[PDB]
């Protein structure tokens, strides 16, 4: 009875398709977990700079998010967002770098608005180690730092973090990779 | 380094 | 030869069933790993309070266990056990909250009995942050703190931790969720 | 808060 | 049309085989993640000593590697390598214990050569807790501590760490298991 | 304990 045979093959095909997708999503979940940090410090490694720069220039992929990082095991959940070809007043001329508060499982227990000092950095891979960076005290009246209602608050940071020329002509890029670092002050709490 | 005034990126989260 | 075809379909069906179960178990394993802590502090988030309270009242689900937490990367393995409708002298009147020593991979290297000070807390989600809690020094002669022989030692703690009325009429419950916190003193070791 | 005497829950682990 | 039916069964069989392998590899990935440490301290639990000793004697499995461990969330990646029946000048007479620098994702940001003090230990599971160990300051001119070019640098450590007789006649082995500990000094950095 | 001179194991990584 081939109709029966075909129906079962079809069910199996569909279930194999679902499993193949769950498997790929778990691979992603592993990477996220393996690169998580719980002391308020993020190191974000961005490979294939050239291709990714070009995808932002072409408007295919304007921005990238880091993996999440945390101020503590059950603390604020955060990430970074970078625009390789720049955003706002830095579009086309700069790399723009922003900080992001994400909805965390424990937000009901944490102080809001978010008020930890944040430091944004681009790492120098040259032997001089002249890292680019700046820090800010979050503005309490910015919606960037409100208790999250959606998955992610609006990003906040530096549209003109570094000129693209400075970036590309220095020692920040090596083996077609850059390293971004974010430091959130945690000494303040709990 | 020219970030004396931290501002939001242009619009959209998620 | 349909018999051959059917036999192979049957093998595939069985293997797909196994895979579907391994996939679900891994999802659980991820959650356990993503909520693990290694500094002796547990935050346990319990959602669907109402429904879970009612499942305990009906005797469907009497108690719940937290994810495990640890005093250190290779330290004691522990969890909490709560009875939403109460246990022992608190049954029907209180929420009961207990501490649990679990069998850990490194028990052969750790001191026994367990003797770390334990603090049990129910978090106040209200702006006053008046958290309920108590602490104890484990009794050395209690089997709760012996070197584990089974997967979990017998739980030990507080049958009358908080009256159900106090709990439900205060600000501990918000958005149908409660937060339990356990703090195990680790300063003592290694 | 009324836990001056920590005791075991009624019987069964696993 | 059985040829069509058989072709689809064959595709499903192949995909199920791949999935079964991805599932097993993820199980391994979980174990690696669940036993990772980020404070420069490794505890390596080795079960089935007897059988594993015999596999090394027979030359089936000469050496074993630990799971990786790290000096920090984004720090050096390291492991240990043990020869249950000994290596070099300790072959057949000793257990040999070595330290290993692995290629890490963040090597471009770290100092090289590696120069952290390393302590190698075999744990005494006896009540006296007389742990065997020694420490060394990595030699800067050893290729063991160069910036990794392959997945793992050449191991370096102690061919005559402990005599097999001392080991087997003492209290280091219990329930057919031994515990190795490695401590890498991290106070030096970043 | 008899490791006054740390040395490499005999040859092969990976």
């Amino acid at each position: 009875n081939t109709g029966l045979l075909e129906s079962q093959l079809s069910r199996h095909d569909q279930m194999l398709s679902v499993h193949d997708i769950r498997l790929a999503d778990m691979d992603l979940r592993f990477q996220v977990l393996e690169t998580a940090s719980y002391n308020g410090v993020l190191i974000w490694k961005i490979r294939d700079y050239k291709r990714r720069k070009q995808e932002a220039v072409m408007g295919k992929t304007l921005s990238l998010y880091s993996q999440p990082f945390y101020t503590g095991y059950f603390g604020y959940k955060m990430c970074a967002r970078v625009y390789l070809n720049g955003d706002g007043m830095g579009k086309g001329t700069h790399l723009s770098l922003f900080f992001v508060i994400m909805r965390g499982e424990y937000d009901a227990l944490l102080p809001w608005p978010f008020k930890q000092k944040v430091t944004l950095m681009l790492m120098d891979q040259g032997s001089s180690r002249r890292h680019l960076g700046d820090a800010f005290k979050p503005d309490p009246n910015s919606s960037s730092f409100k208790k999250p209602t959606g998955e992610m608050n609006i990003a906040s940071g530096c549209p003109v973090f570094v000129a693209q020329t400075v970036l590309e002509n220095g020692t920040y890029i090596k083996d077609d990779t850059i390293f971004i670092k974010v430091i959130v002050d945690t000494s303040d709490l709990p | 380094p020219s970030c004396p005034k931290p501002v939001q990126d242009t619009q959209p989260p998620e």
